[PDB]
């Protein structure tokens, strides 16, 4: 068997598309020296196999969510690039060997190995609660992984943060599929939860209770009260804060006057 | 007879081959079955070089149904809407003639590997996925008139991490409503119904709350909120009348506030006009 | 045949004049996959001969009206055009190709559609039935065909409007074909 045939199937199995068949790669004739560095490079096949089947698998059902869509694109983003490469190789192909190989995919047997095991850490995972552990592989320092998994964050922050920019300023949720963090029940005591599981991990448990409450004073001002009208995302919460809240005093202050009837309510009742 | 053909050569005729298939054409070896597409490729192929021709058999099988889509949607009872609608998703399929073209020019050179043609169709892969979706369910449902505009605005909230196919399905909605928010501007700011097909959320009849009755299923259901003061709008003004602009936009609701500023004058004409 | 050879006899075709021959136009050797396009690209040629007959069998007889003239003179406008388009391809033949003729006339395989399916949807109607035609196409939404269509009415409605602002200032009425809904007895 000639070197040259090694390469021409070496190109498909980085695929899936396997002499190289199918949970290694068993190759089967040729020299010990040959056997073993295809085996060594067909591990980024199986990696590729991996990360295809969980876009897949759930590119099918409908009932994976908002978040979830938007990891399962996240992931072919960082794929056409992976067919980017094989494309450039093969033409090369038709010179480089397999001493040529190993240096030309060193590097996307990294890429190729933090997104085939970042799949696995998040199986069951829907809304929210997979946002946040998708956000718990930044603790990592390596400056070439936290620069790769920190930007599938941003595209897997944004449906999280649509959500929140929707309950705070018009107070109006509307999930089929249970993601955000606030559930309502079919105007103060009941019909308001703190989803104590699909709170995002890059919100401290103190925040999640200040949108509650930003959410909840703006739904209470449209329905009963009868009126219709990072850093620097910490200040957006106080600032939709210290103005909904002092709003919604006035509006019950001086259309309903709620304190003078609790001096009204000591001279007589008292 | 591909068999007695070399490898590295015999790709250069698949790459042309099938560089037609997505246009709709036949093809020379990678054919096509009578009717949902399916293809056959060759007994006599590489069976992992078949596998990888697979891999890009469904973006023409995606195309092979938008076109035969849009023919269709161009009947005049179909509605004012499953026009517009089709109108607008024509001008993609321009564009990808366009990239179709610009590979059989890149082609002659034989700068263009058979990988290659793989990677550059990746915008076409997902664009003309969405369309093959919205042609298959906007027909599976017989839908007309404002259950084509509801549709296009739950698979426009499906995509909300997409931001690219979620500018996509708001290029669609933005043009499929424009024949629908035309005859509404007549409903409001004056009494006139005109609605050729049977589309509007307002029909007439001919002691007054028969005269005009909210039809239930073709309301847009992203003004659902105010199915109500719409018919109360216009039939303030036909009372008074036989006695003597809006845009779409998403999270905005520009034109939900501007139905309400017309609907506190309709009445303002008519309370005075019995005082 | 070389692919070349098709291009000199398609862009003949465009017009109605005959490899290609004469009710698909039937090519008559070559692969398959040129036949296909050829026969679904000579497709704008049978068009034409529609949109032609019509405008060459009502030009003859002088008994189609006023209305009538004002139309079959309003197809040969959106023809000049048609004619330039293909002046244009002709200049680049001595390069272009099946594959990019598809996107060069794409949209003259809509317009070469709607006029080519207006002229049957008004047949016998002379006088002011034929203007009355063209209103019903107008319900149409397709921004595409309700802003062409709107276009051959305001040339179409022209004579009709002039009748009418005849018999409404002066009161003197004349058409010896009968084409003005106000008929008077002798």
């Amino acid at each position: 068997i000639t070197e040259a045939a090694l390469v021409r199937d070496i190109l498909y199995v980085f695929q899936g598309i396997d002499n190289i068949k199918m949970n290694c790669y068993k190759v089967e004739n040729l020299s010990r020296s040959l056997r073993d560095t295809a085996v060594r490079l067909s591990e980024l096949g199986w990696l590729h196999n991996k990360i295809r089947r969980y876009t897949d698998q759930r590119s099918l059902d409908r009932s994976f969510g908002l978040v979830g869509q938007s990891f399962c694109a996240a992931l072919h983003q960082e794929l056409r690039e992976y067919y980017r490469l094989l494309s450039v190789l093969h033409s090369q192909l038709q010179s480089l060997t397999l001493r040529r190989l190993l240096v030309w995919t060193y590097d996307p047997k990294i890429r190729l190995k933090t997104l085939a095991a970042l799949v696995d850490h998040c199986q069951g995972r829907k809304g929210g609660e997979l946002a946040s552990a998708v956000h718990a592989y930044t603790k990592t320092g390596d400056p070439y992984m936290r620069s790769l998994v920190q930007h599938i964050l941003s595209l897997v922050s944004h449906p999280v943060l649509s959500f929140l920019y929707r309950w705070i300023y018009d107070g109006e949720l509307e999930d089929t599929y249970h993601e955000f963090f606030v559930a309502s029940d079919p105007l103060w005591h009941d019909k308001y939860t703190l989803r104590k599981s699909m709170i995002p991990s890059f919100m401290t448990m103190d925040q999640s209770r200040k949108v509650l409450l930003i959410g909840k004073s703006i739904n209470f001002l449209h329905q009963v009260c009868h009126d219709q009208t990072e850093n620097a995302f910490q200040g957006k919460i106080d600032a939709a804060y210290f103005e909904t809240s002092k709003y919604l005093l006035d509006v019950l202050n001086k259309k309903y006057s709620l304190l003078d009837h609790m001096q009204a309510m000591r001279r007589y009742l008292l | 007879l591909p068999g007695t053909l070399p490898l590295a050569s015999q790709e250069s005729a698949v790459v042309e081959d099938l560089l037609y298939v997505l246009v709709g054409v036949d093809g020379r070896y990678v054919s096509a079955q009578p009717l949902s597409r399916t293809f056959l490729v060759d007994p006599n192929l590489d069976l992992s070089i078949r596998e990888l021709v697979h891999r890009i058999l469904p973006v023409a099988a995606s195309y092979s149904a938008v076109t035969r889509f849009i023919e269709e949607k161009s009947s005049f009872e179909y509605g004012q809407v499953n026009h517009a609608l089709a109108a607008a998703m024509r001008t993609l399929v321009k564009e990808h003639l366009i990239l179709v073209s610009q590979l059989e020019q890149l082609h002659r050179q034989g700068l263009l590997s058979l990988q290659k043609l793989w990677f550059y169709i990746q915008p076409a892969m997902r664009t003309m996925d969405i369309l093959a979706s919205l042609a298959t369910s906007v027909d599976k449902g017989e839908c007309l008139g404002g259950s084509t505009l509801s549709l296009l605005h739950d698979r426009s909230f499906s995509y909300t991490g997409d931001s690219q196919a979620q500018e996509l399905c708001l290029y669609l909605t933005k043009a499929a409503s424009a024949p629908y928010f035309e005859v509404l501007e007549k409903w409001i700011y004056r009494g006139i119904i005109h609605d050729p097909y049977s589309e509007f959320m307002v029909e007439e009849h001919e002691y007054w709350d028969q005269r005009y009755t909210i039809v239930q299923q073709q309301i847009p259901s992203f003004l659902q909120k105010m199915a109500d003061k719409i018919l109360s709008t216009g039939k303030y003004l036909n009372v008074v009348r036989e006695c003597g602009e809006i845009i779409y936009t998403l999270k905005e609701r520009a034109y939900v506030e501007q139905i309400e500023k017309a609907f506190n004058y309709a009445s303002k004409v008519l309370l005075d006009f019995l005082m």
